[PDB]
RNA sequence: CAAACUUUAAAUGGGUAAGAUCCAGUGGUUACUUCAUUGAACUGCUGGGAUUAAUAUGACUCCAAGUGGGCCAUUUUUGGUAAGCAGAACUGGCGAUGAGGGAUGCUCCUAACGCUUGGUUAAGGUGCCAAAAUGCUCGCUCAUCAGAUACCAUAAAAGGUGUUGGUUCAUAUGAACCAGCCCUGAAAAUGGAUGGCGCUGAAGCGGGCUACCGAUACCAGGCCAUUGCUACUAAUUAUCACUCGACCUUUUGUAGCAAUGAGUAGGAAGACGUGGGGAUUGUGACGAAGCGUUCGGCGUAAGCCUGCGUGGAACAGUCUCUAGUGCAGAUCUUG
RNA sequence: AGGAGUGUUCCUGUUUCCGAGCUCGGUUUCUGUGAUGCUGGCUAUCGGUUCCAACCGACGUC
């Protein structure tokens, strides 16, 4: 909340000064990808494997370097990503929430019922709880790639009112669909839950 | 409840983007530009477009301050606008200057592309609307638009084909419908 | 027991043209054929076999009326089916005379086990 | 096709322009130690020990040196698998690669940073940082208004 | 729907059973994955693997070779998932306290009378459940007639892989590929 | 002939 | 009745089905290093013991 | 496993995570309604902002102007540019 | 102006490096090297350092099958007037592959398949055939051969005072030029094809906006199998609140959890069935084998069990051994 | 969700209000992990084997 509030006095007060508040630019995205299996070149099938996006209507929450935006530029057309907010990342987190839980071969998939799973795993670096695992998404902690990494890949059903074309950019006037949303894929993702 | 089919989803956007610091060039000269889109982001993309054809610069090398909406003054009464525009045929480019009428700027762009699309075929791609000025009676030089100036116009309702409320519609009727109305 | 019973399916499956030729026999065979249909699965043609039809593990052989049978010849393999009574039927053989059914029907009423064959011989 | 020993080098081979004649003093004084990475450049104006074609513009690392030539491992993909393959080549032919020099300059930096902590508790965790997401300031200056561009034929 | 590899399922490539139908093999077993599984040693856990190994795998160790790996360690039990065959050329056999699967009845002989105690696994079970203070060996597995054949193929440069020959001598593979006079050397 | 077998005879 | 002379299709696919990398290893191999040299790397192997 | 039971909805399997829910709830819950203790707090907050919403209103209209002065003068200067090369070519 | 010219010179691709197989300090070995304990490479010891960019993630040896006619598509491209022609480069498909759409189509689009209950979409559509709009909203078009959905099932140069807008000059009228739809140009042989009927305040052409319909794709759940992980003996595991009751494991197994499931040529694993041999448990003149059958049952399936009828003399279960061991096809053979 | 049982002693929830500095401890009733509750028809239906109809689908080898 007091961010939030923060964030207002400082592009008010900037605002009567004459200049503008360049604002931060966004830490976390949230990937969703788009286009199925089927047909695809042996570079852009890496990628998606490497963000964890194996299959059709799957959420990751990854984040923003200079070389994470560069690996995006070469999938962008199997894929419609943007900057989540605290709603979308408790809805997600709550509601689709699953954790991975074993050995490198297998690891289990496991459903976040209680504290004591996130406990055992991630209790080195803080984050005992699953609230403090949406902190650490939200803010971008020292400890993303732990906990980022330690959710299995959300899967989330088919957007309730559907996409508009899945040929097509969301930018072009059109209205199409891959690309990236800075913001609206917020609304999209509270329609896949 | 307000009805979503009659227009189209346009919205006015003012942006403002200014290059980069870099330690040969520090402190560089701003811009600005009135844009219409469906989005607070893809007025951003139009932006960038645009501005590529001015000066030389890009969404990578650039950066934008902020994304102020805009709306009319006062939505309430009619008023005539002028519109200028290019478009891209399938031999090559032209200038057109329209005018359209309604209560808001919004308004009258959902018109254009409508009217625009519907004589010359022109796609939305390659639409760009330059400039919206509002215009005094006086000034229209279209003819279409000096029919309807003028106090006291009258407009009588000519053949009466209602479109029934769903529900209210049935396949067979009795008496055979009345057009006239009176 | 007695447990819920379902089947998934309840038709065989006929093995493809038994319905045409007389030669071809209704027990099932994979067709092996390159151009064959079935093999191929289109839509509208006889399905095959996957193990995906396979009935639950509680259920597997279960009778519709609770037991699992269990096939039986003299009168001392009855005695077999003593503390089993509850889970397992008895169905007496094919080959059994009427003598030596009566003595087993009439075992089996001593020890309170189920035959499945009854008024088998009479 | 035609295979030779310099089949299709024309380009390749060429001297340069302005670039003609021969090797100059200062670039046959350079040293090369074995464990040490090297590019190999044919340069055509000497043709005594120039490599094959393939392996012009390959880094590799020396493992020998011979008196007027120096051996360099290079690596080549042949379908299925690389394999290491050891190639003489004239002094002339191989470049000093610069390749490792961010590297080595890093670790006497870095091992020093590591060291000079001792009784502070180290625990320093020395990382590049890629240069993402930028924070937020206020900025003002002088403006422009632009609209887009009416056409114009010429 | 999954962009996976093999959607796997992917198997593991080691034997997964006891493939003998000896049946002291396999009571052996159950004894060693009991005590593997229970005792959390891993020793136990390595000594179960190598009982479910195949034959050439449990290759024979000489008597005069397990002396020398249990040279300085003369205290420590010589445990040996195999056999234990007497060496002849070893005139006075060192003493030790072996355990292996068997010993060859010159071998059993030639421990026991030079003042040497000679277990089986099960009797190993009792003293040493964790293995505490034990030595585990085994012979070479690369050392027998039909591993010579394998590697690069014979007649490529820089091989020591032996042929497939049907006799020895000359007059079979030793003229055109082995002689620079018969075309090449290779 | 194929394979790594003694040439037969 | 040709035919088709050649084709590099499927190949790239082929060898990255499966295009292994050397294992590093310590101490580097002195197959093809300079004869005098290895000599006295023998004669300063020797002096030491 | 019988069944996985559900996060946001229940409330004994909720508040096991995330046991500061059962309180926030009756936070935005009782400050909705005419009960006073938490709803003095929102009407407040409300008319302390709400006079400060009337305090800035001024510079509001102002920053309205200095968008549409600026762009009509653009709209202003760019039809005498036209008019000029008319004139000056012929 | 230049495939066999070039000062200059992109994008996309290619190489190497980014530490525990490392860095520094110091002593020794040496026929090498130096004018020289000067170097060089290799070694002993003593410090310094645990993952030193991002993201993801567990990584040899042997034996052998099939295959060595390929074809297509987007971009690049050579011969040719061109070809559903011939020959290449990169990736992806078809072949080996169904499902939903393109009326209909091996190669286009969506999307890859264990049996299924519910929910949601994709491509694509909503006058009827046909599941969903004779929905809403704004333009254009009248065709005495309108038009109607990518690949795709052809159309051009050149015209039009037919109509709807635009650009720019000249006195209300008068020119010039531009591009939308429509018309002319527009000829082939059985009767015929926006898929059909038909459609003009469209059910046409170019746009808007809601909702809906629509897959074997996505989501949650039940069952079956596979792979991987756990747990199972001072053997009363006994159901994770605690007693009684009922199912329940033969670690060459069971119970639990999760992820996964297309497939020709080909490989491997576990089962089903047939004629004989060994061992063992049995059936039978009060009716064995075989045969027939809407009396039926079990198994994913190969198959097994069984009532009734006929029949009239031998047959079967289990564990093993063995083979002249399973048929729809061969212009198969005999009847 | 269903063969019995006893019952909350522990545990989470909601609640009576007592004290310590919104937070913790003690205490009373109530409900969960320990929930299937009430009721009706038929004793022939339900179900099964066969043949037939209807809507939608559905044209061995190189």
């Amino acid at each position: 909340r007091k961010e939030r509030e923060n964030l207002i006095k400082l592009k008010r007060e900037a605002k009567a000064k004459g200049g503008f508040y360049k604002e931060p630019e966004a830490k976390v995205i949230l990937a969703t990808r788009i286009k199925g299996i089927n047909k695809l070149a042996p570079k852009p099938k890496m990628i998606l494997r490497l963000f964890r996006l194996r299959q059709l209507h799957n959420a990751v929450f990854i984040k923003v370097n200079k070389a994470t935006i560069e690996m995006l530029k070469a999938v962008q057309p199997f894929i419609t990503y943007g900057y989540p907010t605290l709603k979308t990342i408790r809805q997600l987190i709550y509601k689709r929430g699953y954790a991975k839980v074993g050995k490198p071969g297998a690891h289990s998939r496991i459903r976040l019922q209680a504290n004591d799973i996130v406990s055992q795993h991630l209790g080195k670096y803080g984050i005992h709880g699953v609230e403090d695992l949406v902190h650490e998404i939200y803010t971008c902690g020292p400890y993303f790639k732990q906990a980022n990494n330690f959710l299995w890949p959300f899967k989330l059903n088919s957007p309730r009112k559907g996409f508009t074309s899945k040929r097509h950019g969301y930018n072009e006037p059109r209205k199409g669909d891959w690309g990236n949303r800075e913001e609206m894929i917020n609304e999209l993702v509270q329609r896949m839950i | 409840k307000a009805d979503p089919t009659l227009q189209q989803k346009i919205s006015q956007y003012q942006v403002v983007g200014r290059k980069q610091p870099t330690e040969a060039e520090p402190n560089p000269s701003l811009f600005r530009m009135r844009l219409f889109a469906r989005n607070k982001v893809l007025a951003v993309s139009k932006f960038w477009y645009l501005l590529k054809k001015m000066k030389k610069v890009k969404k990578s090398t650039g950066e934008i301050l902020a994304v102020n909406e805009i709306r009319e003054k006062r939505p309430t009464f009619v008023k005539n606008f002028g519109v200028w525009l290019r478009y891209d045929s399938r031999t090559g480019t032209h200038n057109m200057y329209k005018e359209v009428r309604d209560i808001s700027q919004n308004g009258a762009v959902s018109q254009l592309y409508a009217e625009m699309a519907g004589r010359h075929r022109a796609l939305p791609s390659n639409i760009q609307i330059i400039r919206v000025a509002e215009i005094k009676a006086s000034q229209c030089r279209r003819a279409h638009m000096q029919q309807l100036f003028d106090s006291k116009l009258k407009l009588p309702a000519i053949r009466r084909i209602f479109p029934t409320p769903k529900d209210k519609k049935s396949v067979f009727c009795a008496r055979k419908p009345t057009l006239f109305l009176h | 027991v007695k447990r819920s019973i379902v089947k998934k399916r309840v038709k065989s499956f006929p093995r493809f043209q038994s319905d045409r030729y007389k030669r071809v026999k209704s027990s099932w065979r994979k067709p092996k054929g390159i151009d064959c249909r079935v093999r191929r699965k289109f839509k509208g043609t006889n399905t095959m076999p996957n193990i995906g039809y396979g009935s639950n593990k509680k259920t597997r052989h279960m009778l519709p009326n609770g037991f699992f049978k269990f096939l039986v010849s003299s009168p001392k393999d009855i005695e077999l089916l003593l503390m089993h009574n509850t889970k397992f039927a008895a169905e007496i053989a094919h080959n059994i005379s009427s003598r030596k059914r009566r003595e087993i029907l009439e075992r089996a009423d001593q020890l309170n086990v189920l035959v499945l064959n009854r008024s088998a011989r009479l | 096709t035609s295979f030779g020993k310099r089949a299709r080098t024309r380009q390749k081979f060429s001297k340069g322009f302005r670039r003609h004649g021969m090797p100059a003093v200062s670039r046959l004084l350079v040293i090369h130690k074995k464990g040490d990475y090297v590019d190999i450049v044919c340069d055509p104006s000497v043709q005594k020990g120039m490599p094959y074609s393939y392996y012009h513009g390959r880094t590799g690392i020396v493992f020998n040196v011979t008196q007027r030539a120096v051996g360099v491992e290079v690596n080549k993909v042949v379908g299925n698998r690389v394999i290491k393959k050891r190639i003489h080549v004239r002094l002339e032919h191989v470049r000093k690669s610069r390749c490792n020099e961010l590297f080595l300059r890093r670790v006497k930096e870095n091992d020093a940073a590591h060291h000079e902590a001792h009784l502070k508790g180290e625990s320093i965790k020395t990382k590049r940082q890629i240069p993402g997401p930028k924070p937020g300031c206020f900025v003002s200056g002088t403006m422009e208004v632009l609209e887009p561009a009416p056409f114009v034929e010429s | 729907g999954i962009d996976l590899e093999r959607n796997g399922r992917k198997k593991k490539g080691g034997r997964r059973t006891v493939k003998s139908q000896n049946p002291y093999l396999r009571l052996l077993v159950k004894l060693y994955q009991f005590l593997a599984r229970r005792t959390n040693s891993r020793f136990n856990a390595v000594v179960l693997k190598r009982l479910m190994n195949p034959k050439r795998l449990k290759a024979p160790m000489s008597l005069s070779k397990l002396a020398r790996h249990m040279k300085g360690k003369e205290d420590h039990i010589a445990v040996l998932v195999g056999s234990v065959t007497d060496d002849i050329r070893m005139v006075h056999a060192p003493k030790l306290t072996v355990c292996a699967l068997r010993f060859s009845e010159t071998a059993r002989r030639r421990l026991e009378k030079a003042g040497g105690e000679c277990l089986t696994f099960d009797q190993l079970a009792l003293r040493r459940p964790k293995g505490s203070k034990c030595v585990l060996l085994r012979a070479a597995t690369k050392s027998r007639e039909a591993d010579k054949h394998f590697g690069a193929a014979p007649g490529t440069p820089g091989s020591k892989a032996r042929p497939y020959v049907r006799s020895t001598g000359r007059k079979f593979e030793k003229a055109r590929g082995r002689r620079k006079s018969r075309g090449y050397k290779n | 002939v194929s394979k790594n077998n003694v040439l037969p005879n | 009745a040709k035919s088709k002379n050649h084709t590099n299709h499927n190949q790239n696919k082929k060898a990255h089905r499966n295009i292994k990398k050397p294992q590093r290893k310590r101490k580097m191999s002195t197959k093809g290093m300079c004869p005098k040299f290895l000599r006295n790397q023998r004669a300063c192997k020797r002096g030491m013991m | 496993r019988g069944q996985k039971k559900n996060l946001l909805k229940n409330h004994a399997v909720l508040c096991r995570v995330n046991p500061a829910a059962r309180n926030l709830k009756i936070l935005a819950r009782l400050a909705q309604t005419e009960g006073t203790k938490q709803r003095a707090l929102v009407l407040r907050k409300k008319q302390a902002n709400r006079e400060e919403h009337k305090k800035h209103r001024q510079s509001a209209r102002r920053f309205a102007a200095e968008i549409r002065q600026a762009f009509s003068d653009k709209m202003a200067a760019e039809l005498e540019a036209a008019a000029r090369r008319k004139a000056e070519e012929a």
